[PDB]
């Protein structure tokens, strides 16, 4: 054939993937969280979007780390093979490099690292995104007027 | 004949390393608002970096705080576009 | 009326957060080679991200350590670009 | 005028605006660092690259962490009004969020808070790029075979 390039990802296949969507809203009192009110509108909104873009939209509601680290773990092992790509989005409280189960904090690096090049096969090649609507700390930006 | 294990990995952050991350109880966060937004009007026209972009500069120009809270007043988020990503990334073909 | 003070700001990192960076004693850092040679060959036909991406595809593919110590040998990088730009960047106008 | 977009930033004022590139190869011994052989190469492959884009370039070698700080102060203290944009080039040792003076660290924060919108107003509303070679932790990418 002629002229071939590789610039861009090959979003063709049989399917472009899936859409994890953690939304976590009520956290436990020990941890001394409040609840993140109109975070549904959130999911509700990237549910429709994704459903668009032709995603496999998995919506999750109020999961603990454990289940957070559960949930990434399965879908990792799952064949992503007829896939084109994965998409995760995390709604919760956070601090930088973090992400708020219900009863505690994960580490964003624990659930990126199952979809690593080498972790996640069926994904090798593939882009993998990670929305997060989060906290990364506490400061604030004053702008400046334009 | 390898690539590294962290390539092809994109994190569209809602803020920049070390802020506060907005959201408004009755139309959701910032981010998730714009960016939805943004997808649904170019998702089918632009390539995703720039699609982002457009949500860098929604978020960061038609969004301000208001609190009865001085330390929370008027404030003010810049998203965080973070790729590792080694093409260009088209949700269409 | 506002812009956040964190906007309009790009950093291209040679590396993923938390790794090493690779230098080539007599070819210079893998990801500044890279960098010149995508701004050289594309600077008037991208748009900036476009390049930064072409970037880490040339690093992530066309590099790989060799080293006498197998701790440091056979290792891979992945250049890292962080945006809070709030439009598309051109070299050329 | 026809229908006016503001996709792109304006790159088209008199000057494309300054490139410092700050290249540090020799370290003083109580900081433990080695000399950066081959710094040169990149440092020079820049200069030539930058100016073929139009840029302003500045080349500054083996500077202390209080030169590079009275360095970025003073760029960001110039007039950067008939400028479109602003680069900055780091060339050293470094660990997460910290690029390394020839006699000690600096935090990048330190380097990047001179040119924030509020405060360096004639780089408000332009892009400002810092490009970083230089070291962000210790771990090492074993890749996967494609
Ligand atoms: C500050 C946080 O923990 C995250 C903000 C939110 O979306 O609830
Ligand atoms: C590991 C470092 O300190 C940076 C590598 C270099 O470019 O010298």
């Amino acid at each position: 054939s002629g002229i071939s390039l590789d610039n861009s990802y090959k979003m063709d296949y049989p399917e472009m993937g899936l859409c994890i969507i953690i939304n976590n809203k009520n956290f436990h009192k020990s941890t001394g969280m409040t609840s993140r009110s109109g975070t549904d509108v959130d999911a509700a909104n990237l549910r429709e979007t994704f459903r668009n873009l032709k995603y496999e939209v998995r919506n999750k509601n109020d999961l603990t780390r454990e289940e957070i680290v559960e949930l990434m773990r399965d879908v990792s092992k799952e064949d992503h093979s007829k896939r084109s790509s994965f998409v995760c989005v995390l709604l919760s409280h956070g601090e930088e490099g973090i992400i708020f189960g219900t009863n505690g904090p994960v580490d964003l690096k624990k659930i990126t690292n199952f979809f690593r090049g080498d972790r996640c096969r069926s994904l090798t090649g593939k882009p993998k995104l990670f929305i997060i609507q989060a906290c990364r700390g506490t400061e604030l930006d004053c702008g400046i007027e334009t | 004949h390898k690539i590294p294990v962290e390539a092809d990995f994109l994190y569209a952050y809602s803020t920049a390393p070390g802020y506060y991350s907005w959201r408004n109880s009755k139309d959701g966060s910032w981010f998730i608002q714009s960016l939805c937004a943004m997808l649904k009007q170019y998702a089918d026209k632009l390539e995703f970096m720039h699609i982002l972009t457009r949500v860098n500069r929604k978020v960061a120009t038609e969004f301000e705080s208001f609190s009865f809270d001085a330390t929370f007043h008027a404030k003010k988020q810049i998203p965080c576009i973070v790729s590792m990503l080694t093409k260009e990334l088209y949700f269409y073909h």
